[PDB]
RNA sequence: CUAGAGUACGGUAGAGGGUGGUGGAAUUUCCUGUGUAGCGGUGAAAUGCGUAGAUAUAGGAAGGAACACCAGUGGCGAAGGCGACCACCUGGACUGAUACUGACACUGAGGUGCGAAAGCGUGGGGAGCAAACAGGAUUAGAUACCCUGGUAGUCCACGCCGUAAACGAUGUCGACUAGCCGUUGGGAUCCUUGAGAUCUUAGUGGCGCAGCUAACGCGAUAAGUCGACCGCCUGGGGAGU
């Protein structure tokens, strides 16, 4: 039931505008690499799964998050 | 000439295998291939030809010293890891093992389906 | 990455990382170029074996 | 293909008290003409205690394990490239090898009195100079060549 | 007159368009160091590339196009189509409450538009890929498959052409007809802690009863029961000539 209470981490709370800047709750979200989860692992309701990939994408710009394990 | 706490690369296509010895300069100190260790053809692309010359390599490093390994492998074809189990067997510490692969986000397209 | 201790277990630390990982399939998928609609039939192919796997262990399920 | 196959034994040899010279007569006899083979047996036997002062039952013993091989190849087939495989002898078929490799060695001896061309061949294994020593290391470096075929696409 | 249809008001979701800008990984060419005998390729080889210092390896520069993971029977669009991030203009759909107009609707011969890709015209631009072509191999033979190279093209601006297995092989619109399991988005009611509950619309999937069907099979997203208008079919070749 670990992907089922991840689907409260977004729902239970009224944190529905997630932002870029609390990467300590992004880096929950990013494997080992640097690549990004799937949402049958979290469980991540489909709604913040979409708007979870553009603060994955705005903080990795501002590199704030790396991409490889090359840089 | 001594050198100390060298790093290996290991590059693995999928006819042939190539183990260069360098430094932290990336400088060549000894490189060995599947090929110079005379097998050519089939016998070429086997992962126990990938031993062969991973100890050759390991020889002509001993002329520097290098008691310390850092070792990066690199391709998809076969004695991906043999090779790392025929280094510490000429007696090298081996400190970290690392994943390095060219993997384009998009690229350029590749050629076509064979038939 | 794989740092380390004997030197078995720290190769499968690495043999098996590498593949939780992944980029191993992926390399094998870069050598012929596959036009979008065969790779719309992948799309299709394997959202059948997923959708008849649900009902299938029903079976098993029983 | 269904598991079959048992075991038949043979073990006699009275005039001497052996077991393995027993088998070994076994290769020799032509036809059923055991009398005759049991003979030339002896008749190279009693040449080797005639030439070494040592009981000729541990040159024979010797004898077989300089001819004996380790590792040899198989070549099967993946259908559609011709492979060789270097596969472990199983232990019990490691002594027949030997056997059967020293007798038609000593047939084209080209000799005369033909019990001395199987006394010749008992002499040179147990040093190592014998044709059957030089066909059986050359089946060994066989092996090697091949042994980038062991365990893929084997 | 307000049940069709349309307007005003909150509110969400989206690879829906167009105009600029900016990224990171990888490929190639070039420069420079170290280093020295092969690399590459294949059922196996050969053509090719190499001490005139290659592959490898490290540092640097230039340039071109595509946009991993998220990504899904998931979305949006009238259809073709549409995936990096941001600004910039800009169309429509959903959902709730409430007032207003009071039938203002449906379909549509002719006519008007938007039309994948290959191709065509003038100008740019040239990373990879690659018809035509060249060489090697296989082969009785091999223009072919496989291998090493390689040009138009693919990319951009402007204009043209109008066809595709342009596919759900199913014209648009409206009304009734047992169920069950999924899923996108949106309100509800509800004990409240829910991994909640049930109901209701707008989509999108898997089974299924009546019913229909030559059979296969569809089955509230009908091929079921019925309406309104349009297009089209009449044995095979000859011939969509
Ligand atoms: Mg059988
Ligand atoms: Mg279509
Ligand atoms: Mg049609």
């Amino acid at each position: 039931f670990f992907r089922r209470r991840r689907f409260c981490r977004f729902t239970a709370e009224g944190v529905k505008e997630i932002d870029y800047k609390d990467l300590n709750t992004l880096k929950a979200y990013v494997s080992e690499t640097g690549k990004i989860v799937p949402s049958r692992i979290t469980g991540t309701k489909a709604k913040y799964q979409r708007q979870l990939a553009t603060a994955i994408k705005r903080a990795r710009y501002l590199a704030l998050l790396p991409y490889t394990d090359s840089h | 000439k001594t050198v100390v706490d060298g790093i290996a690369h290991i590059h693995a296509s999928f006819n042939n295998t190539i183990v260069t010895i360098t430094d932290r300069q990336g400088n060549a100190l000894s490189w060995a291939t599947s090929g110079g260790s005379g097998f050519r053809g089939s016998r070429k692309s086997t992962p126990f030809a990938a031993q062969v010359a991973a100890e050759r390599a390991g020889q002509a490093a001993l002329e520097y010293g290098l008691k310390n390994l850092d070792v990066n492998v690199k391709g998809p074809g076969p004695g991906r890891e043999s090779a790392v189990r025929a280094l510490n067997a000429c007696g090298y510490k081996i400190a970290s093992i690392t994943d390095v692969t060219p993997i384009p986000h998009n690229g350029c397209r590749p050629p076509k389906k064979r038939r | 990455k794989v740092k380390e201790e004997p030197f078995d277990v720290a190769l499968r630390r690495f043999k098996r990382s590498c593949e939780k990982a992944g980029a191993l399939a992926e390399v094998r998928s870069r050598e012929f170029y596959e036009k979008p609609t065969a790779e719309r039939k992948r799309k299709a192919a394997a959202a059948v074996k997923r959708h008849a796997k649900k009902v299938q262990r029903e079976q098993r399920r029983r | 293909r269904r598991r079959v196959a048992a075991k038949r034994e043979v073990l006699a040899d009275p005039k001497y008290g052996s077991q393995i010279l027993a088998k070994f007569m076994n290769h020799v006899m032509e036809s059923g003409k055991k009398a005759v083979a049991e003979r030339i047996v002896y008749g190279a036997l009693d040449k080797v205690k005639e030439r070494g002062k040592a009981d000729p039952l541990e040159t024979f013993e010797k004898a077989l394990d300089a001819i004996a091989p380790l590792v040899e190849v198989k070549s099967r087939r993946v259908g559609g490239a011709t492979y060789q495989v270097p596969v472990e002898v199983r232990p019990s078929r490691r002594n027949a090898l030997a056997m059967r490799w020293l007798v038609d060695f000593a047939r084209k001896r080209g000799e005369k009195s033909m019990a001395l061309r199987l006394a010749g061949e008992l002499l040179d294994a147990a040093e190592g100079k014998g044709a059957a020593v030089k066909k059986r290391e050359d089946v060994h470096r066989m092996a090697e060549a091949n042994k980038a075929f062991s365990h893929y696409r084997f």
